[PDB]
RNA sequence: CCCCCGCCGUUAGUUGCCAGCGGUUCGGCCGGGCACUCUAACGGGACUGCCCGCGAAAGCGGGAGGAAGGAGGGGACGACGUCUGGUCAGCAUGGCCCUUACGGCCUGGGCGACACACGUGCUACAAUGCCCACUACAAAGCGAUGCCACCCGGCAACGGGGAGCUAAUCGCAAAAAGGUGGGCCCAGUUCGGAUUGGGGUCUGCAACCCGACCCCAUGAAGCCGGAAUCGCUAGUAAUCGCGGAUCAGCC
């Protein structure tokens, strides 16, 4: 596709290569600094409004944020058919990331300087401790979608 | 607006504009691309077309006119 | 305190050239510096190729590394009759403090 | 410039060739 | 050199290519060196037949030289004038060309004085040459003429070839036909 | 003993001085933290902390930094203690530069012994940036 | 095969630094020292060479080491030809045409017009933000009437005075994003700066037409853009500031 799988440096704080991802999703401008900081902060966040470690929360929104299918388009002799498929595990981790950062901006809260409390709100919120969330959401209605035309 | 301490103007219209104030004036225009320089009483009365850079307007000067530039006087941009 | 700056395009154009100097100068003057190297900058241009004239379209990118040496030779004396008549290869440009 | 006389665009160092052109041509042989 | 008279310094040497190759046309110019140093510049023109550059006891090569220095005062200062035998013309790109530059002008079929050139140069040594001329052809419709032998492959890669490159033009009352002679030596 | 190492990256030279004692670094003067204020990026010891137990609070280093920026630099210096750390001893120094902080065969661990080359980048032209290129439109 | 950039070493040290010691108007300024950066010349290094997997082979995938890879990144080298491609307005040149003028000088105007249409862009609609303050890292360039240190008058543009530089040794220069602290509190707003009124600086004979800059007031549209459409595969995109050519000044 774009290109090979590069492989990434895990995270300074705990060294979670996943994590280094997410940040890169955060990131833009590489302005990388902003990028951790924000994961960082938030993951302080998580602390404090959730007695559970924060990097047991996030992993855990990743799981509930992936898709397990996802619905393609395809061209049959009528109409172009929207084929139900399975994602690639690659593939459900890009979503998923992707699909957390955008939902995160979503929110309404503007809290800290930056964006951090809306990605450290929106981890909770996808939990499934508490699965819900944007993010969740999308994620639902894709799953939904597909088995629709099984 | 001061440009500086003294006004400038280009000597194309000036040489030209001065001699004809000891005949007195000149009848019919003048014609300048010099739409830069500032213009000067001796100016006054007179009539230079300045170049819009399609064409000369005739512009007649007037002493509340003065300080201005001419340029001022000859738009370039017309809404046609 | 003669200060020699010696530049050329060719790395050995300029090993043979200035370290003949050295050798003379030993004969009439302190004991000199020993060519010094000084790093070798390379030089990018993009310009017109030619100058003001034809084919002012024209461009084109050059990059000319040129080379120096100082050997400098304090004390000086009968050093320029030695210098004077002895040099060799062209191909150097060579100009003194 | 100084040769060719084009004015469009001598450099001053050389102030010569046609341009850039000339200066490329002699440089080129 | 200066800074401010390298371009002076420059113009100078133009102004005498300027008259050899006028002059030395007949005599064969292939090529004007300028080594230079303080009001004494070398130039040291090389001829296919150093005599008709000489003259005879050296009468010309006075005159020239003369007219030298009056174009190089003592601003640009004195210059000599030395003279180099061109071994073996047929050797010379420039010369090559030259040669068969001069043949179109008398109006010779091209495509023979092509080969014919080719042939001489392939002739004495040269592991390889081609010869190119213009268009216009016999005055004819603007065309292109080749030859060539040996490996100019090997060369044209600029991998150390020594390939000597030469152009001639040809005015003619038909026009201009450029000619482009390259010759192929032992690479480095 | 003292031990040491260069280290350039982007442009940015770094001279790293080990010496046995408690860990502390003095950059430029400042503290590491102090030069590096709220930098999480500065990652720049982390070939120490790869040594195994962690180099550091059996090391001890002062380093001069000076060229390009703070974010060359910290490069610049992860790389001087990468290096000052294999010649105090081959052995410690493992895979990215001599045996576990030394080399690989394909995929670069840290590979903190590699001096990256990564310059900026001319611009060519006919593209804004280098690289990027002008998108095209209907037009 | 050649050039520039990536890593290492030798040679060379008036570039360089207490790295390391003594002094200081504590400016690497002084002695001293080539270690380092560097300067420029040469040498090493990458070849799917080594390890695992498939293959008949070439080679494909993966891994180690390594600054670096499987053409490591950018040039020179853009083939025979195509488009009756582009330019007689750069210059050159055949033919045609004008010669009190289809030439030449000048002043002024025009190339800057506008009901509108399109292309390429800049700034932005904001809190991953804006403002003020404090504080930190760069590269490549340019400088004679030219860069302008520092001091003074001015809110300021800028003016007066004046040191050094002839430019690795002085100046442009502040790097901006960034880090630290404060303010704003989701509002067309401490977002955004169009537009317009006034005052004024500067270059230049001269800034009406038609310059840039400063300060006060004004404070527009714009709350993320229909159909459609463009760029980029890594130090790339995205984002931030810095220099240069042209050049009095500057759109």
């Amino acid at each position: 596709r774009y290109a090979n799988k590069r492989f990434r440096k895990a995270q300074c704080p705990i060294i979670e290569r996943l994590t280094n991802s997410l940040m890169m999703n955060g990131r833009n401008n590489g302005k990388k600094l902003k990028a951790v900081r924000i994961i960082k902060h938030t993951l302080d966040i998580i602390n404090v409004l959730t007695d559970q470690n924060p990097i047991q929360v996030v992993v855990d929104a990743i799981t509930n944020t992936g898709p397990r299918e996802d619905t393609t388009r395809v061209g049959g002799g009528g109409a172009a058919r929207r084929q139900a498929v399975d994602v690639s595990p690659l593939r459900r981790v890009n979503q998923a990331i992707a699909l957390l950062t955008i939902g995160a901006r979503e929110a309404a809260f503007r809290n800290i300087k930056t964006i951090a409390e809306t990605l450290a709100e929106e981890l909770i919120n996808a939990a499934k401790g508490s699965s819900t969330s944007y993010a969740i959401k999308k994620k639902d209605e894709l799953e939904r979608v597909a088995k629709s035309n099984r | 607006r001061g440009m500086t301490s003294k006004p400038a103007g280009f000597m194309k219209k000036l040489r030209a504009a001065k001699l004809a104030a000891p005949e007195n004036e000149k009848p019919a225009p003048v014609r300048t691309h010099m739409r830069n320089m500032i213009i000067v009483p001796e100016m006054i009365g007179s009539v230079v077309g300045i170049y819009n850079g399609k064409a000369f307007n005739q512009v007649e000067i007037r002493p509340e006119m003065l300080g201005h530039y001419l340029g001022e006087f000859s738009i370039t941009y017309t809404p046609v | 305190k003669i200060r020699i700056t010696l530049t050329s395009t060719k790395v050995k154009q300029l090993e043979n050239v200035s370290s003949n100097i050295v050798k003379n100068a030993e004969q009439h003057n302190l004991v000199k510096k020993g060519p010094v190297r000084l790093p070798t900058k390379v030089l990018k241009i993009s310009t017109r190729k030619t100058p003001n004239g034809e084919g002012s379209k024209t461009w084109e990118t050059y990059e000319m590394r040129i080379h120096k040496r100082y050997i400098d030779l304090e004390a000086p004396v009968q050093i320029v009759k030695r210098i004077t008549q002895i040099t060799i290869e062209p191909g150097v440009d060579v100009e003194v403090v | 410039c100084r040769v060719c006389s084009s004015h469009t665009g001598l450099v001053r160092k050389y102030d010569l060739n046609i341009c850039r052109q000339c200066f490329r041509e002699k440089a080129n042989d | 050199s200066k800074k401010r008279k390298l371009v002076a310094d420059g113009v100078f040497y133009a102004e005498l290519n300027e008259f050899f190759t006028r002059e030395l046309a007949e005599e064969g110019y292939s090529g004007v060196e300028v080594r230079v140093t303080p009001t004494k510049t070398e130039v040291i023109i090389r001829a296919t037949r150093t005599q008709d550059v000489l003259g005879e006891n050296g009468r010309r090569i006075n005159e020239l030289t003369l007219l030298v220095q009056k174009r190089f005062k003592y601003a640009p200062g004195t210059i000599v004038l030395y003279a180099e035998r061109v071994q073996d013309r047929g050797l010379s790109a420039v010369a090559q060309a030259e040669s068969m530059k001069f043949k179109l002008l008398n109006g010779l079929a091209i495509r023979r004085a092509a080969y014919g050139v080719v042939r001489y140069v392939m002739e004495s040594g040269a592991k390889g040459c081609e010869v190119v001329v213009s268009g216009k052809l016999r005055a004819a419709r603007a065309k292109a003429m080749k030859f060539a032998d040996g490996f100019l492959i090997h060369s044209g890669q600029p991998v150390n070839d020594f390939i000597d490159t030469a152009t001639r033009h040809v005015l003619m009352r038909q026009g201009v036909l450029g000619i482009k002679v390259k010759i192929m030596r032992d690479p480095a | 003993p003292s031990v040491q190492t260069f280290g350039k990256k982007k442009s940015a030279t770094a001279v790293a001085h080990v010496k046995a004692g408690k860990g502390l670094i003095k950059v430029n003067g400042s503290p590491i933290t102090l030069v590096e204020p709220e930098i999480l990026r500065f990652k720049v010891y982390e070939p120490l902390l790869l040594v195994g137990l962690d180099k550091f609070s059996n090391i001890d280093i002062r380093v001069r930094v000076t060229g390009g920026g703070h974010v060359s630099q910290v490069y610049a210096i992860r790389q001087a203690i990468a290096k000052g750390l294999v010649a105090y001893h081959q052995k410690y120094v493992d895979e990215q530069s001599k045996n576990e902080l030394k080399k690989a065969f394909t995929s670069y661990d840290r590979t903190l012994l590699i001096a990256d080359s990564r310059r900026p980048e001319p611009k060519k032209f006919g593209g804004k940036g280098a690289r990027s290129r002008f998108q095209k439109s209907y037009r």
